[PDB]
RNA sequence: UAGACGAACGGCGCGUCUUUAAACCAUGCGUCGGGAGCGCGGCGGGUUCAGGAUGAACGGCAAUGCUGCUCAUGGCUUUUUUGCU
DNA sequence: TCACAATTCTAAAAGCAAAAAAGCCTTCTC
DNA sequence: GAGAAGCTTTTAGAATTGTGA
């Protein structure tokens, strides 16, 4: 069903998921003998007999799980509920042993290896090199794929200072920037820069008139100067200071 | 969630950092599927006019 | 009302749930936060409240507190652990009388841990409760090493 | 079609003179009406004029000579209409 | 349209021109209808319009009205974004202090007035008096007085006594006084000062006098009259949700000065009291002061909860001002977001773009194409057909985007390589397809990233995002020389999997015509994909010039490789493809195409092994499971033995042998040898694992365990990972840095316990918490970088110089740490290399020293070069083509234009991330031997002792190429002799550590100079020896009496005529210090080498103190001139030293403290640079001392070890330009026949083109000292303020250009930033030389 | 049901009254609308002077109008949590 | 006089994005 | 009700004063 990649092991040191892979397989192994069983339909002897030999296994553990005080007729119950793979609590630090996992899979017919033999899905062809198949327990996070893709071509503007709103919330545009401004600085991309500065945020009639150009066919823009400058001028000169461009 | 069958291989790049291939059968199964309820509040003011 | 409405509504530790899964829920009930009106900040924490002391151990989580700005200030409250009648977080511990591990549990906190040796969970036991080999790896003064039976 | 501009690149070595000569080209080209001098293969007028480029046949030097030539034209059509 | 900004201060008449009416009500609105309300802070009277082309009360609207001024309200009907521009003002009644000019430390009302600050302080906020004009009294203007004493003087002096308070006498004193008399009086002063600490802050007074005068300020105007106000729209009280409105805090502010200032008119109007006006006066100082700078004065005013509200300072400055927030970074249009995913069948140049996005970004371009084709006439219709969705609507979008590209950006651009242009392909999904091999530029994995696509407008745009952007382009990093387009992971293991080989695989051993056939004997099954076999292969030298020789021959190779053979283009050898391919080989391999054939072929190589590197990594099957972490079978035992060997030292200490460190040593050091064992036996076992056979008995090769190939091929993992997998995990460390003693010897395979996984939860916190704080030191670090380096730009092909660096390999004494080979790539030559035989030009004097000229360099086996440096280029405002070099990200020299300290900065800054934030000289190899700043004499024992400070040695190859360098300190009993030949291992010298020996270079009997029994000696025999011997003592505990009776030893020859010093005729008269055990006394004729008086004795952060250029805190105090030293006067505070030079004269003298173990005696000689005192050296010292270049290359030396402990690697350009970037002032010491001030601290480049202008002429230049400044004073110190203030300090930069009267010419890169226009940097340069050829 | 008034005019709205201009509000209620330049005059608003709270003149602007010449027809702050480096 | 040195005041402390909630002076009416 | 009147970071640099000779 899933694909994953064996190199995130060795680095990222979680042995913890091979482990689980290889518990998975053989405990899938004992319902997928269970199912086998609970198709071809038995009597409960056989039954009962099997979910002890699989309940009974290991070194001394706690639980003792008797079926003779079932009644026979949960106990087709307890197949049923089993047939999708016997459960399995492997506690933190006393869980389950390499050991205990061979002998859960000899129980079933699985390899002890762990790992099986697969075919190409579109040549038909071994791959060498058994590998490891198991079953694993996924989860969906919430983070999705259609909450965080955001486009926009046009919309609103902040008040004080002529710049889009920020936002998916508020139908808004991406920020760029010191580093990107550093790292288009750090090509020769001057035009480009320009225009990110003044026809894309702040220029409004530039903005305008690069827009009316656009849907004219014609790739221009009027440059000017960027209306958070001006509002910069006046918060300085709020002050006693007189800060003054000078002639041409 | 829900318990994947799984093989630990490269396959043609598509897993390649840490992405994941999964099949159809898991989509077709709807394994994976999940219900959002949003909220959304018409609100009839005292405007002027 | 004002106060109380205050604290309840508009307040750094009273903050929305966490709910998308029942584990979710629970374990932001069982949330320890050095934060807060009263605790330090983000940016003024150092690094020697950002660590895992060794006191913690039975008291607070080592490997659950949330990555970027405030690891270390988020921890999260062990499955045993409780409270004394004073706000102290206490473990709970079984007497080991004259070899034999008895089943009384005593609860013990940070400044009475420190004058005991406490054994470890994982040592083997025998049957009517002896430790089966004849010293056991223990923790006396903030520090593990191995001691007689 | 243009994957790697290195052959404009090395008849013009400066590869910010390029930027600018081909933008010169392609905005005569998308505006000035001017017929490209290589046969469009469904390329835009960028990629059109760097291909001219790397063919050879315009440079700085080319530009400013046909812009004299043809502001030259238009003038002496001026002057022959008039006188 | 404009070439610069004027800063400068505002006249109550300027603000009043300003103005368009004056505020005199607090009220905003009305709250029945929102409309402005008269004479308000919103006031369409003052401010203009509320609507566009209307009238408020509603009287004009035509378009015939446009201009007229109402006269039933007056407002001026016109459009209303002139609410944006328009000003008003606030009449104050009583004249104010400005916060600025009064608090900014300096003061500059404080240092104008020569007043302290506290005193203005309390004047102005109504505590005490001042009076001015004294008269015929003796008492003087400026002088503070207090109430007592005022009414004391009003009382007993009439009429005649100004005496005022508050701001009116502040104004009333500042406009008092006269500025050219008293900057003439003062300078007439000055030069009497007798240099004083007072002479320098005279030299801070007058330079701010005439730079008050020079430009057209006067005093008064620091002393607001006339206050403005912001306009309304940049203060706006927006409604909301409701009745209310949401106000500025601005709002707020002004609405509390101007109910102040109506109330302090009324009071004034109404006759009032003289002690409620002044509480009134000063309650309105406050709430100015808080409108200008909430927080200056005391506990800054809170507006509504708990949070102090904004005031313009506020708005101007920190992180959220708006320089940093709206100007130097901006929000943008035609841009998006989404999740990246992998596409493995893109080609290198492209990106998978979604639909939906595509069709967001792209609105306008689809507008124009369906007007063009007609389907929509009006834009209405195009609006909402788009809005649809059609059918049509698709082609018109794949014609949109054919050649249009985009830039991919992920959020921390750490370098250059974080922005990248793809062309876009269309994909069906919600995610954004990111070729696997830019992933590494991107420093992005698959695991939850995002990427923002931005896409260029204009025509000039899609060219640089063609040319300059392309990711096609960007296939070698700038930082260094080195590809950045190596396969990563998947890749690598594809390739290292099929190029290999097994000793005995299916259809080994056959001969095969070609690649062609080897790939088929793979595909159809008669063989494996590594199996030995003879191939004809086929390989093309372009050895001939532009013409390729086409060799054929058989060759011993595998299946796999023949493969491979395949995808290599035609200019490369065979040699590449057959051996194991791990990481690093595929990094050579494209390396060496690049280098050889071109940029093209490198492209397509790099997508073709991609490709296949990935099918053969899905062919492999590759996986990893339980039985591929094998445990070496011979572990127990090895911890059993290590266990024990542990016990019995813990019994050795309970038995009371032994201490607690040494027990401690004992049990860390047996620990650790027991886990390089464990370690070795692990390795041992896995690597070689698998045995095999032939024909009969079994061989063995390498082996094909998954983790094995994984960690062995460089795709994921190393060593430390396999061992900690199957080998114990070792020894962990407590927070305290306290090693534990028992270590972790399960390791991952089997379990941990609870115990041990406890302190492993102690290490991995501790990491997380280093790395999640340190990532912003780094963004810090990397900001200052940028804004002190970002307007050095390169601008001229030669300066015309032959100075510069001499590069040689770096040797710390063992190994090469890193050759000449790799220095000296892509620099130009300085002065000509010599061929080693002799005096015979090798290469010219302006080569390029590319891969041909250094192989040449290193088959000749040069010593060293000198370069063409940076830091050494006499262009001015920039540098020159050719001291800068090669550019680094292509493969030709630097091009005129390219920012340069935008990408140095970039290059240091980048790896940031991965520093951390919290005997006797043994030989090694056969060679000869030499040495340099040697003094030694022979001694009894026929070695040679020196006595010299700074003695070395190296061990030098056959060629003269050095191999091994070493430091001998003062007197060490050498082995050898200089210019013989030694043995491997022999070992050379050797010393007595712990004492510091006395040695002389004559000998004979002892004189007992001037000792008392007593204080000058204490006799303390070694009792445990039975001898006794005197005991020398210091200054510090000998009484007063016989403390100038300095303790010295004399030798001598048998009829006591003293011995004189060698080379001169005065004898040697040998001082000695406290703790100067004297063993030999009288009667032993003793001998050269004898000991005649014993005398017993960062990460980051590093990096980011060496470019602030912090001095420690115990440096090593430098020697000034040559000639005899000398010791001094008896510790008055500190103990005095004088040098004496020969040719020079000897005022010199220096005031060390008393806690260094001083490296010269009084009989020694020194030299500029010498070392009095062994420690961390300060740069400082090192420019001033011993020069330029040795601050440049000590700098250098000291980063790139950092850098190089971690395994980075950066160029030595980059942290060159920094440093030329910091020493860039220089104080003038003669003024000549310039006119610079006395100590005036200028910029180089300025002193250097004027006396090089001033020298056309015969007249004198004048002479200057290098500054060396760090990152934060380098930037701030600039000229231009624009720059300074957009970066830090904007209060103090701001204050300190409007008082001087400064001027903007912009000149930068973040200055033209600022203002909207092209930066002087790249495609940018032309119209910036155009513009400056019209002037 | 209709008429009138509410800083110039018109429609519409709202408030008040009934042949009358009042009352309400007080940058004298709300929203929308006037093809433009030159010319004529001038509601409204102000300047000067006096007279002794009153009155004469005035033209930089200018409302309902009149004759003639020229022209295309849209959000910010604080807090919390999360995600990627 | 005129020089070190302890106090203390001032500045700075990465980037990008998603969601949610709480707010937008006191007070004085009669 | 609606409308106003008025109690903990850490580092580092630069400016005082507080003895100290
Ligand atoms: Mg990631
Ligand atoms: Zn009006
Ligand atoms: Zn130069």
């Amino acid at each position: 069903d899933i694909v994953l990649n064996p190199l995130g092991v060795p680095s990222r040191m979680n042995i913890g998921q091979i482990l689980e892979t290889h518990l998975g397989m053989a405990a899938k192994g004992i319902g997928d003998k269970i199912n086998a069983m609970l198709k071809q339909q038995q009597e409960v002897a056989k039954l009962r007999e099997f979910i002890q030999r699989a309940y009974d296994l290991g070194a001394d553990v706690r639980q003792k799980v008797d079926l003779s005080t079932f009644s026979d007729e949960e106990v087709m119950r307890l197949a049923e509920n089993l047939r999708k793979g016997m459960p399995i609590a492997t506690p933190v630090f006393d869980g389950a042993k390499e050991a205990e996992i061979k002998e859960l899979l000899k129980l079933g017919d699985l390899p002890t290896s762990g790992q099986i033999r697969l075919y190409d899905g579109r040549t038909g062809e071994q791959f060498e090199r058994p590998v490891t198949v198991g079953y694993m327990y996924m989860l969906k996070l919430n983070h999705l794929v259609d909450d965080k893709m955001h486009a926009r071509s046009t919309g609103s503007y902040s008040l004080v200072t002529q710049q889009p709103l920020g936002g998916k919330a508020q139908f808004g545009g991406q920020r760029f920037g010191e580093m990107e401004v550093w790292a288009l600085e750090a090509y020769g991309a001057a035009y480009t820069l320009q225009e990110m500065l003044t026809v894309k945020s702040d220029d409004v009639n530039g903005r305008t008139k690069m827009y009316k150009n656009i849907v004219d066919g014609n790739h221009q823009m009027e440059p000017g100067m960027p209306e958070s400058f001006n509002v910069l001028l006046k918060e300085i000169r709020s002050l006693g200071i007189n800060i003054e461009l000078e002639d041409e | 969630g829900q318990n994947m069958r799984v093989a630990f291989m490269p396959w043609n790049g598509y897993n390649f950092e840490d992405s994941i291939l999964v099949s159809e059968r898991v989509v077709q199964e709807d394994r994976f599927t999940t219900i959002h309820i949003q909220e959304l509040a018409c609100v009839s003011r005292d405007t002027k006019l | 009302s004002a106060a109380v409405k205050e604290f309840f509504g508009s307040s750094q530790l009273s903050q929305f749930m966490d709910q998308n899964n029942p584990l979710s829920e629970i374990t932001h009930k069982r949330r320890i936060s050095a934060l807060g009106p009263g605790g330090l900040t983000r940016e003024r924490a150092g690094f020697e409240v950002r660590d895992v002391h060794p006191t913690h151990y039975g008291r607070v989580c080592p490997i659950e507190t949330p990555e970027g700005p405030n690891i270390g200030l988020i921890n999260s409250l062990s499955v045993y652990a409780q409270t004394n009648e004073y706000g102290f977080l206490e473990t709970p511990y079984r007497k080991v009388t004259d070899g034999v591990v008895t089943d009384e549990i005593h609860y013990l906190s940070a400044i009475e841990e420190g004058n005991y040796v406490i054994a470890q969970a994982n040592s083997n036991l025998d049957e009517e409760g002896h430790f089966v080999e004849d010293l056991v790896t223990c923790r006396s003064k903030g520090e593990s090493s191995l001691f007689s039976r | 079609a243009r994957v790697t501009v290195q052959d404009a690149v090395e008849k013009i070595g400066n590869r910010f003179d390029l930027v600018l000569v081909a933008a010169r080209r392609a905005r005569q080209m998308q505006v000035g009406g001017k017929d490209p001098l290589v046969p469009e293969e469904n390329d835009k007028t960028t990629v059109i004029a760097l291909r001219e480029i790397e063919e050879g046949l315009i440079n700085n030097q080319i530009l400013d000579v046909r812009e004299r030539q043809e502001q030259q034209e238009q003038e002496a059509a001026e002057l022959q209409a008039v006188t | 349209e404009f070439d610069a900004i004027k800063i400068a201060l505002a006249s109550p008449d300027m603000i009043r021109s300003w103005s368009f009416g004056e505020v005199k009500k607090p009220e905003t609105i009305n709250y029945r209808t929102f409309k402005p309300e008269r004479d308000g802070l919103f006031c369409a009277r003052i401010f203009g319009p509320v609507k566009d082309y209307e009238c408020l009360c509603g009287k004009y609207k035509r378009l015939k009205h446009r201009g007229v001024i109402c006269e039933k309200c007056g407002v001026e009907v016109t459009q209303t974004k002139v609410r944006r521009e328009r000003m008003g003002h606030i009449e104050l009644a009583s004249p104010t202090a400005h916060i600025w000019f009064l608090k900014s430390l300096p003061s500059r009302i404080g240092l104008l007035l020569d007043m302290p600050l506290r005193d203005i302080e309390r004047v102005l906020y109504f505590e005490s008096y001042v009076v001015i004009e004294g008269g015929m009294t003796n008492l003087e203007r400026q002088q503070i007085l207090t109430e007592e004493q005022y009414l004391d003087a009003l009382e007993e002096f009439g009429d005649e006594f100004d005496a005022k308070m508050g701001a009116e006498a502040i104004q009333a004193l500042l406009k008092s006084m006269d500025l050219e008399q008293e900057c003439e009086q003062l300078r007439e002063e000055l030069n009497e000062t007798n240099s004083e600490t007072k002479r320098k802050k005279l030299t801070k007074r007058i330079k701010l006098l005439e730079a008050f005068v020079q430009s057209g300020n006067k005093p008064e105007w620091m002393i607001l009259t006339v206050l403005p106000v912001l306009p309304p729209d940049l203060r706006p009280l927006v409604p909301l949700d409701g009745g209310r409105f949401a106000t500025s805090d601005l709002n707020d502010l002004y609405r509390r000065v101007i109910n102040r200032n109506n109330r302090l008119k009324r009071l004034l109007d109404l006759a009032a009291p003289d002690i409620i006006v002044r509480n009134e006066k000063r309650m309105l100082q406050e709430a100015v002061d808080a409108l200008l700078d909430n927080g200056r004065r005391g506990r800054a005013i809170t507006g509504s909860n708990k949070r102090p509200l904004k005031s313009l300072a506020d708005m101007i400055k920190g992180k959220q001002g708006r320089f940093r927030q709206n100007l130097l970074g901006k929000r943008v249009d035609y841009s998006g977001r989404s999740v990246i995913t992998v596409g493995p069948y893109l080609r290198l140049h492209q990106c998978g773009l979604p639909k939906k996005m595509a069709l967001e970004l792209f609105k306008p371009f689809i507008y124009g194409k369906l007007e063009l084709r007609g389907l929509a006439t009006t834009i209405k219709a195009a609006k909402k057909m788009v809005e649809r969705e059609e059918a049509v609507v698709w082609d018109i979008l794949d014609e949109v985007i054919r050649e249009h590209p985009v830039l991919l950006n992920r959020a921390p651009t750490l370098h250059r390589l974080g922005i990248q242009a793809f062309e876009p392909v269309l994909i069906e999904g919600k995610a954004i397809q990111l070729h696997p091999l830019v992933c590494a530029a991107y420093n992005a994995d698959f695991d939850g990233d995002q990427m923002a696509v931005h896409v260029p407008l204009t025509l000039e745009a899609q060219l640089e995002a063609r040319a300059l952007m392309m990711s096609t382009n960007n296939i070698l990093s700038p930082a260094n020389g080195e590809p950045i387009i190596v396969p990563s992971q998947d890749v690598v293991l594809g390739l290292y999997y099929m190029t290999r080989d097994c000793v005995n695989a299916k259809g080994e051993g056959m001969v095969l015509t070609g690649p062609k056939e080897a790939e088929r004997l793979y595909r159809s099954g008669l063989a494996s994909l590594h199996a030995r076999v003879k191939v004809r292969i086929t390989e093309y030298e372009k050895d001939a010039n532009g013409e390729l020789v086409a060799k054929t021959s058989l060759k011993d190779t595998t299946v796999g490789r023949a493969i491979l053979w395949m995808i290599v283009p035609k200019g490369l050898p065979y040699s590449i493809v057959n051996q194991a391919l791990g990481k690093k080989a595929i990094s050579k391999m494209l390396n060496t195409c690049y280098r050889i054939l071109g940029l093209k072929p490198t492209v397509i190589f790099a997508d073709q092994i991609m490709y296949t590197g990935f099918a053969y990594a899905a062919r492999s099957g590759a996986s990893v499971g339980i039985d591929d972490m094998v445990i070496p079978e011979k572990k127990h035992e090895i911890i059993s033995e290590a266990e024990a060997e542990v016990a019995e030292i813990q019994e050795q200490f309970q038995s009371g042998l032994v201490t607690a460190g040494e027990r401690y040593n004992k049990v860390i050091d047996i620990w650790a040898a027991a886990n390089d064992r464990v370690s070795k036996a692990m390795m041992d076992n896995l690597q070689t694992e698998t045995v095999i056979n032939r024909d009969g008995q079994e061989e063995k090769q390498v082996s094909f365990n998954s983790i094995y190939m994984m960690a062995d091929s460089g795709a994921r993992g190393s060593a430390a990972q396999i061992r900690q997998l199957a080998g114990m995990r070792g020894l962990m460390a407590k927070p305290d840095g306290s090693i534990i003693e028992t270590p972790i010897t399960a390791n991952f395979r089997e379990g941990l316990n609870v115990l041990q996984y406890f302190i492993s939860t102690h290490g991995a916190r501790k990491g997380l918490a280093d790395t999640a704080l340190k990532t912003a030191n780094s963004g810090y670090l990397t900001r200052r970088l940028v804004d002190v380096a970002q307007d050095l730009v390169v601008t001229e092909d030669d300066c015309g110089t032959h100075e510069g660096i001499m590069m040689t390999p770096v040797i710390e004494g063992g190994d090469v740490k890193e050759p000449l080979r790799d220095r000296v790539l892509g620099r130009v030559t300085a002065e000509d290399v010599l061929k080693p035989g002799t005096a015979d030009i090798l290469v010219p004097r302006n080569t390029l020293l590319h891969e041909q000229w250094c192989d040449l360099l290193e088959e000749n086996s040069v010593d060293a070069v000198k370069v063409r440096s940076v830091v050494s280029c006499d262009t001015d405002f920039g540098v020159c083509a050719h001291c800068y070099g090669r550019d680094l990200a292509r493969g030709h020299i630097i091009n005129k234009g390219e920012a340069i300290g935008v990408i140095a900065a970039q290059s240091i800054g980048e790896p940031g991330t991965q520093l951390t934030m919290r005997s006797s000289i043994q030989v090694k190899n056969k060679g000869s031997i030499k040495l340099s700043n040697v003094k030694s004499v022979v001694n009894s024992s026929g070695k040679l002792v020196i006595t010299s400070r700074n003695t070395e040695l190296k061990l030098i190859d056959e060629f003269g190429r050095t191999k091994e360098s070493y430091k001998v300190p003062y007197g060490a009993v050498l082995a050898k002799g200089d210019g013989e030949q030694v043995a491997g291992g022999e070992t050379v010298a050797n010393w007595d550590p712990h004492t510091m020996p006395v040695i002389t270079e004559v000998s004979g009997f002892v004189r007992f100079t001037d000792m008392i029994d007593g204080q000058t000696i204490t006799r303390q025999t070694d009792e445990l020896t039975g001898l006794s011997s005197l005991v020398v003592l210091d200054s510090a505990e000998r009484t007063a009496g016989g403390k100038d009776l300095r303790p010295a030893l004399k030798i001598v020859d048998a009829q006591g005529n003293d011995v004189l010093i060698p080379g001169t005729d005065m004898p040697a008269q040998y001082f000695l210090p406290g703790k100067a055990i004297v063993q030999l006394e009288d009667g032993v004729q003793i001998s050269s080498g004898d000991t005649l008086a014993r005398i017993p004795q960062g990460g980051l952060p590093r990096v980011a103190d060496l470019f602030e250029a912090r001095r420690p805190k115990e440096p090593a105090i430098l020697a000034e001139i040559s000639g005899i030293v000398s010791f001094g006067k008896e510790t008055k505070g500190k103990r005095r030293l004088v040098i004496t030079p020969v040719d020079g004269s000897d005022p010199y003298e220096e005031m060390i403290p008393k806690w260094r173990q001083l490296n010269v005696f009084e009989g020694e000689r020194v030299e500029r640079g010498d070392v009095i005192s062994d420690g961390p050296e300060a740069p400082h010292d090192i420019l001033r001392l011993r020069g330029v270049h040795a601050v440049t290359r000590y700098i250098v030396n000291e980063v790139q070890d950092v850098y190089r402990l971690q395994g980075v690697k950066i160029n030595d350009k980059h942290i060159e330009v920094i440093v030329r970037q910091m020493l860039r002032k220089a104080t003038i010491v003669n003024a000549g026949s310039s006119d610079f001030l006395e100590g005036e601290q200028v910029e180089y480049s300025r002193v250097k083109i004027a006396n090089r202008e001033l020298e056309a002429n015969g007249k004198v230049g004048a002479t200057y000292s290098r500054d060396l400044l760090g990152i934060t004073k380098a930037s701030l110190a600039t000229e231009s303020f624009i720059s300074a203030a957009s970066f830090q300090e904007t209060t103090r930069v701001l204050t300190e250009a409007a008082v001087a009267g400064k001027r903007d010419e912009l000149r930068g890169l973040k200055e033209n930033v600022i203002v909207g226009r092209l930066i002087p940097a790249g495609t940018g340069y032309a119209y910036h030389q155009d513009r400056m050829r019209r002037r």
